[PDB]
């Protein structure tokens, strides 16, 4: 690609050789503070000028993997480790390689990639070496940039990354509702997110009723059983408050509001599912309605 | 006079030399015509109103 | 030229048979790849340019070959060169969809390697340029279509060297 | 340079052609002054009849300039 | 026009329809339903495409909306999303005909010496081309977000 | 060179060279000092013109210079001052050879191509070509600038 | 093709350097020989067919090439000799004019033997005609003139040999 | 002639560098290919006579080629086709142990094509017999070996085309 | 290479590989592990192998940086080091083809006559040669100090 | 001997023996032991594998053994199965020697010849010496069976 400072003392080979000092822990949690940084301190990115075509099957195959495994990849990329995504994002030019980079930051910012484990600090030669890019101006912020990371990725004659990165050991636990505390609920979103629809379907009510947005309600449980293995396949929530109260005929009635990162009848991740929760008086649900409060976006 | 060991020291291989077109030649002076780049006008196209602002000749 | 169906259909020809259950199974095996190639077709004709610009930057850019005394030093032969990459690339989407190397023996490597000798043309850089868009296109296309298309990208390197 | 705009028909006497050929059948073109006299040649070579011949460009008797 | 590429066809060959292009002549005709819809989809959400689409391309390539720009300024910005409106509609015409030639024929042919004579840079205008196509995608379904691809990406490969 | 140009018609003709072709190689001839003391000049002052040329193209232009602008960089500035001194050699060898055919030859004939490749405004470019002619018209003679600076129209109307 | 000027031009471009000093005083030299040439090739060309007589009445006209058998015998054959040297002469006023002997290979020298070996052409006889065309020339071009013009004469019939 | 070792050094010789990490990457697979090349070099020197006989019962004989009136008619000329299949077989394994197709390209295909047109050799089917050398060493050798034979085996189709 | 000299002298004898050949090559093959590694030592230590080389040589023989010497003035002292990175490079190509061929036909092949031309003492050269020797045997184990040794001494003796 | 070749190499070039060359003596006086084992093993074995290489041989090509065949009679199969015990002596002799130079010199230079002076069917010969490969593998290691194969594939190609 474009040629790379390598030793010339002045100040960005300077700084690129310090990135290059740091160890894949400094420099990983260095761009991605490089990144927060931007637009503030730091250069605007511009990926328009970057085909950005070239690394968009290797972002939507991330995207489309788990949170765990996508820590891997990422880190995988840091150590420069041997993997196909390693060796696709070295066959990159340093344009493609920083636009992927901010591509993966834009969707950890969205929460579509696994975040950085909270309360994460920033070494002390790393903040240092951020706040020596901060000195830097524009251009020579972006070269920086440029040169610190077109060396990630698997490139075969080069080995190093002695130190390495074992990176670091919501479905499985219990979804996090206030004002929810009731066992029948819990199990319900559990097995809705782990789509276990076969077992998860037992907490409705023998009578039990579904009512979708925007349609009319679904009686029957095989009724219900076919609308969750053909209409709500493979779909993430985020319940995040909730009221119980009683109703009528010994049912509780109870209002969850949440927020669906999954694709689920559109607002993709910007819209509030509420579930309203007619539970029958021995705990199974006797009626489910998930309505999809949607934010000033409109055209659903 | 001249000194043998300094240049001893100051070696350098031949490979890394630059040559005419290289334009690591010009990196030294491009650093020193340091640009001044745009500060990023913030624009919401939303915020636009295409019928009116257009101009009419 | 021939595409998979008649180079099947020359092979029984030329012995004279009706189609048998082997002639069909590979027809079948073609228009079972159909759709890959088809889709793989329309992305690099879409990534034309891109492709190529992303292979020159990644093999040849800030290098002898672009530097003066290179071969491509001029903008004519830096566009000439960009235009044999332009040829390359779509005569091996061609073969990639007929499913056979006829069309680049035919119209591409009849007398290439004999025209690169007599211009002075480098062939390995010319073949690492190829190898570069064969690593583009197969990131931009995917696995099979991409494994596809490095066969024939390969067989036009095979050719050129 | 003088041009000359002709109109000619030239008709087919050989083969019955299936493709749309009005266009070679009758035309208009513009003839530099050089080949003025070849392609009235070929034209009545061809059987072709001149409807119209006209100088489009330049004028009359310039001994000079006609460039 | 379908139509029209097969009569052009048919005419250069001398030759009547051929039972294939009328097979796919009728095919285009029972589907135009569902075509349309994809066109009347465009025509009623063609604001908030084109104004998304050029947010979307401002922040992609801040630098044609920079002072020096072709874009800086208010009234240049009008003006190319302006183009972007045209080049929506032309879109909207090709997905209706099932042929990229009004496409074509509109807005492609010459655009690179309208767009040299501008000033006009246009990777830009192929990459706000490519914002409007996604745009339209995540506004339409899968199946006619990919019908309508095929006519985003060729006035896109045009473009460039 | 004027004398390829001129052998080049006259053997095309299938001629020997006309009056008014020998003329003009034999006034050239009688000229060529001036030109190679203009070449002197920009030879020895290149770097001058180079560097007040970028920057007056930088702060004519600054969004080249900006995010996602072609120069963008420290590395993309120099090659950008790279392309500059290649455009002040090639006028250079134009001046001294009384004849454009080397400039359209070595960075003229293809330049849409490898710039539309690249992915640089061929109008900037133009632009850091005009900025090269001022400032080499400022450090040169009125005549001898005056008639230097052709070459440097030459490549700027070829460019834009 | 390249005269002078573009043979220095094209080494400082291939060697990616502007016009040093000794490129300078080479294009001095050639801008101090110019007009010497230029009379040269003035005179050559108003006395382009007579210096053609001449060359063939001293070197070919009542010998073994014009009698029945030889190679110039019919009228024919004869007007092609004619042509040839007129080739043979314009050219090498080009030559003479750029300075340079690039256009003979290119257009002249790069077929011309192969071209009289398939023809039966005596290349001998063809030498000995250029060499008279040396002196024939030279009586008319003057002394200076006259070695550029021999120069290039002597480059054609060493191609020729 | 050129292995892949010497044409791997003369790669990095004639740029001016050390032999880096991609280089040494090449020397490795070359070395790791070394004991199948060797294996495969001593199956065909076993059964060279075999492997040509083979290719041309399987190819020629029979044909117009032998009968009277075709090139391989007399005892003299078949022999010649045997020894050119001869040559073609050995110089493929030469090839294919050095892993470069160089003693090829300078010792069997530089002016092979002009002596073929010079004497009226059917450079088709002599295409021909070569594909079937190649069907015939890879059914001997095994696909691994086999596909490199005929890499060089194509090759010198490729040449004589 | 052994293979390249092996397959040489089968064709000068027309005929294929003997077993002896063979069996030679498959060693050959097997054995390059360590000549690699030698390799990668001798590229890495390479700048500390040629600076140390030098200062020892300069140290030995004074005429050579004296005045009137081969190697007096900063350009010469310069090219002196080139002409030593030049045999290390080679003795490295070398090592790895675990043949001499390389060096004897890239840099070995009318030494004298060059060296003669240029007047440099081809008996200075090989001290050089002999001091790089020295330091990369100290910068080996013993059994690759020797290995490449063995090429060090080849390329001393063929200078002198 | 691979040693003789390379020293004969070596002298042919007026040279000492290279480093590669010198590398290759030391791998080949390295394997000497174990060409030694499987030398050991076949001059224990001579006779079985004999007997078993001639018994397969009849049963192959029973013409060898019919009447009007060249072994017919006691004394002629008597002369077989020496002419058998002599090429695998000459076997044993080259496996030794690192090299089919001894067999070539010994046994298989001018076979042909000997062969059609004597009638003896040359292809039935390396038949049989096929055979005898085969139960030599058949009765030694793999490994120690791999390298004769060498060597025994060398003789009956000879004998092709
Ligand atoms: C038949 C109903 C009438 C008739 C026919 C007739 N035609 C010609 C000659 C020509 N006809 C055409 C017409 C066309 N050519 C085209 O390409 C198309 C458009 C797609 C048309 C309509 C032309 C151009 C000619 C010129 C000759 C040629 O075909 O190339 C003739 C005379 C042919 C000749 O050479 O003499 C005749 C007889 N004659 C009648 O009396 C009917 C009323
Ligand atoms: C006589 C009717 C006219 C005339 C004649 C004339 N001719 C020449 C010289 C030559 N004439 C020829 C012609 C031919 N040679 C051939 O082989 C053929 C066909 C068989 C032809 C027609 C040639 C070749 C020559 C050159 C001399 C030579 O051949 O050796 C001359 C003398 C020219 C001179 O200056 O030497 C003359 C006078 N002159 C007239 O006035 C009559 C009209
Ligand atoms: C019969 C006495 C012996 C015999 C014959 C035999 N020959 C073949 C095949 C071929 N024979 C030839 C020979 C020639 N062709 C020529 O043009 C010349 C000179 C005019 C000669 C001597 C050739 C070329 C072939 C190849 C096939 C072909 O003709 O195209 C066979 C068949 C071999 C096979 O397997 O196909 C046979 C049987 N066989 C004996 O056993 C007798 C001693
Ligand atoms: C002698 C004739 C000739 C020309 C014309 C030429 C042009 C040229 N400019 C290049 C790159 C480049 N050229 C520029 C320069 C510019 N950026 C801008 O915004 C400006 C408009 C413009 C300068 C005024 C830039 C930024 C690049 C880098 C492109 C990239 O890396 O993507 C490259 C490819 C990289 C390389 O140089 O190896 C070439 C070949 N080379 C030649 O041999
Ligand atoms: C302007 C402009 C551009 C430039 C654009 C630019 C400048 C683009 C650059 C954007 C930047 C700076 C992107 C960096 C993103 C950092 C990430 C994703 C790191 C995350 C770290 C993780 C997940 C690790 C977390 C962690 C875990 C898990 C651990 O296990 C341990 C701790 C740790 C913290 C390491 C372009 C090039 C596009 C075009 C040209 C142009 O002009």
């Amino acid at each position: 690609g474009i040629f790379p400072n390598t030793l010339a003392a002045d100040v960005v080979p300077a700084t690129i050789a310090r990135f290059s000092q740091l160890n894949a822990e400094d420099q990983l949690a260095l761009i991605w503070f490089a990144y927060l940084e931007m637009g503030k301190t730091l250069t605007i990115a511009a990926p328009g000028a970057a085909s950005m075509q070239l690394a968009e099957n290797a972002l939507k195959e991330i995207q489309a993997m788990g949170p765990l495994q996508q820590t891997q990849a990422m880190c995988d990329l840091a150590n420069r480790a041997d993997t196909p995504l390693c060796r696709t994002y070295a066959s990159w030019s340093p344009n493609i390689k920083l636009g992927f980079w901010y591509r993966l930051g834009e969707l950890m910012e969205q929460g579509f990639v696994a975040p950085i484990p909270a309360g994460y600090q920033l070494s002390a030669n790393a903040n240092a070496v951020l706040a020596t890019i901060q000195g830097l101006e524009s251009g020579q912020q972006i070269t920086v940039l440029r040169n610190a990371v077109v060396d990630m990725g698997f490139t075969a004659g080069k080995d190093g990354k002695r130190i390495a990165e074992p990176v670091v050991p919501a479905s499985r636990t219990k979804v996090s509702i206030e004002g929810v505390t009731n066992a029948t609920v819990l199990n319900y979103m559990d097995n809705l997110n782990a789509n276990d629809f076969d077992t998860l379907i037992e907490l409705f009510t023998s009578d039990g009723a579904l009512q979708p947005p925007f349609q009319r309600p679904i009686v029957g449980k095989e009724n219900v059983l076919r609308f969750f293995r053909e209409e709500c396949q493979n779909l993430k929530l985020i319940p995040e408050r909730g009221v119980t109260e009683p109703a009528e005929d010994g049912f509780t009635q109870i209002k969850v509001t949440g927020k669906v990162q999954t694709p689920w009848f559109g607002g993709n991740v910007g819209m509030n599912i509420a579930w309203r929760f007619l539970l029958n008086p021995e705990g199974k649900i006797f009626f489910v309605a998930i309505d999809l409060l949607a934010s000033p976006k409109e055209l659903l | 006079q001249i000194v043998w060991q300094n240049e001893v020291r100051r070696f350098i291989p031949q490979e890394k030399k630059l040559t005419a077109g290289n334009p690591m030649n010009f990196l030294g002076m491009a650093r020193s015509i340091n640009p001044a780049a745009n500060t990023i006008p913030k624009v919401s196209a939303q915020n636009i109103n295409i019928e009116a602002s257009v101009p009419r000749r | 030229m021939q595409d998979a169906i008649t180079a099947v259909i020359n092979s029984a020809d030329v012995q004279g048979k009706y189609l048998d259950g082997a002639a069909m199974d590979k027809l079948k095996s073609y228009f079972a790849s159909g759709e890959l190639r088809v889709r793989a077709a329309s992305v690099i004709s879409a990534n034309a340019a891109t492709i190529v610009k992303e292979a020159v930057a990644k093999s040849l850019l800030y290098s002898d070959v672009t530097r003066p005394g290179g071969n491509m030093y001029t903008t004519r032969r830096y566009a000439a060169c960009i235009r044999d990459l332009d040829y390359y690339l779509r005569y091996a989407t061609y073969a990639m969809l007929a499913g056979d190397a006829s069309i680049l023996d035919e119209r591409v490597l009849n007398g290439l390697k004999e025209t690169y000798n007599s211009l002075g043309v480098p062939i390995s850089s010319t073949v690492q340029a190829i190898q570069a868009i064969k690593e583009v296109t197969a990131s931009l296309v995917g696995a099979d279509a991409g494994k596809e298309m490095g066969v024939y990208l390969d067989y036009i390197c095979s050719g050129l060297s | 340079m003088r041009m000359f705009r002709i109109t000619a028909c030239v008709p087919s006497q050989t083969r019955i052609r299936t493709q749309r050929e009005l266009q070679n059948t009758y035309f208009t073109k513009l003839v530099p002054y050089d080949n003025w006299f070849r392609e009235q040649q070929r034209i009545m070579k061809m059987g072709g009849k001149i409807v119209k011949v006209e100088l489009a460009t330049g004028r009359p008797g310039t001994n000079a300039g006609l460039a | 026009s379908i139509v029209t590429k097969s009569i052009v066809n048919a005419d250069a060959e001398a030759r009547y329809l051929s039972p294939g292009e009328l097979d796919r002549i009728k095919a285009f005709v029972t589907g135009g339903a569902a075509r349309l819809r994809i066109a009347e989809t465009l025509t009623g959400s063609r604001e908030t495409i084109v104004k998304q689409a050029g947010d979307r391309l401002f922040q992609k390539r801040p630098d044609i909306v920079s002072p020096g720009g072709n874009a800086y300024g208010e009234e240049m910005t009008a003006t190319c999303l302006r183009d972007m409106d045209y080049y929506l509609r032309l879109v909207t015409y090709g997905v209706v005909s099932g042929d990229v030639t009004p496409i074509e024929e509109i807005g492609l042919v010459g655009v690179r010496e309208m767009y040299r004579s501008l000033g006009t840079p246009i990777e830009a205008v192929a990459q706000s081309v490519r914002e409007m196509k996604e745009v339209a995608s995540g506004l339409m379904s899968s199946d006619d977000a990919a019908e309508a691809s095929a006519y985003f990406d060729f006035v896109i490969g045009k473009m460039s």
